[PDB]
């Protein structure tokens, strides 16, 4: 018998799941990039009265 | 003969408080996981840790 701790199998989500290969890298990926830029600066019209 | 003058306004007298220190405190939650394995050699024979 070979020298290995046996097939893994990960529970993901409360269901166990037989993956076909399992590790650990890097990968390049994207961000989410929100530019407001002042949605909502300053803007009301309004008017004053005396009672 | 004359000069100029220097005004000082003043509006409101409120009754604030110093700036002791200054944090942040972000929310934070429960995250955690394991792993399952065998010993099959001599790593976990007795204890994890050794020392």
């Amino acid at each position: 018998l070979v020298h290995k701790p046996g097939e893994v199998v990960v529970s993901y989500g409360g269901m166990r799941v037989r993956p076909k290969c399992y590790g650990f890298s890097r990968m390049m990926a994207t961000l989410e990039v929100n530019p407001p830029e002042q949605r909502t600066g300053q803007c009301t019209g309004c008017h004053l009265e005396c009672i | 003969p004359d000069s100029k003058c220097l005004k000082i306004k003043v509006k409101r007298i409120n009754l604030k408080c110093k700036k002791s220190s200054s944090y942040f405190v972000p929310d934070a939650r429960s995250r955690c996981t394991s792993v399952r394995r065998c010993r099959w050699a001599g790593d976990c024979q007795s204890g994890c840790p050794p020392h």
